[PDB]
């Protein structure tokens, strides 16, 4: 109970936080077919495009 | 009998909402405060300022009669 309300107090923090936003928009492009033969996995995939999770 | 720990027949639920108020004023509402209170400190300046150059306007009045 506890944690869920701390999250929440972070993303009130944080995220839509302007300057922070300002600093990460559009950093670090991944092409799909990067994302396969480059060999990223996990959150990167969750990330950018394919629906996989094991 | 045994002395596992179980949960007692089922706890409460735990929120998994982004909950967020979003409060405070709109655009208008806010702008228009500002413009306000703005025209607001307008109007006393000018008041003090013209009052003031009277003043002013008398102290010039008094070198003028100061000096020969």
């Amino acid at each position: 109970k506890n944690f869920s309300l701390r999250i929440d107090e972070l993303e009130e923090m944080l995220t839509n936080n302007r300057i922070w936003r300002n600093r990460t928009v559009d950093i670090g492009v991944v092409t799909a077919e990067d994302a396969l033969n480059y060999g990223f996995s996990g959150v990167m995939l969750r990330g950018s495009g394919i629906q996989w999770d094991l | 009998v045994k002395q596992d720990m179980p949960p007692v027949g089922g706890y409460g639920p735990i929120d998994y909402k982004r909950n967020l108020p979003r409060r405070g004023l709109s655009g208008y509402s806010m702008f228009a405060v500002g413009i306000g209170a703005l025209l607001f400190g307008y109007w006393s300046m000018m008041r003090w300022n013209r009052e003031r150059r009277r003043l002013q306007i008398e102290d010039f009045e008094a070198r003028i009669a100061l000096m020969p």
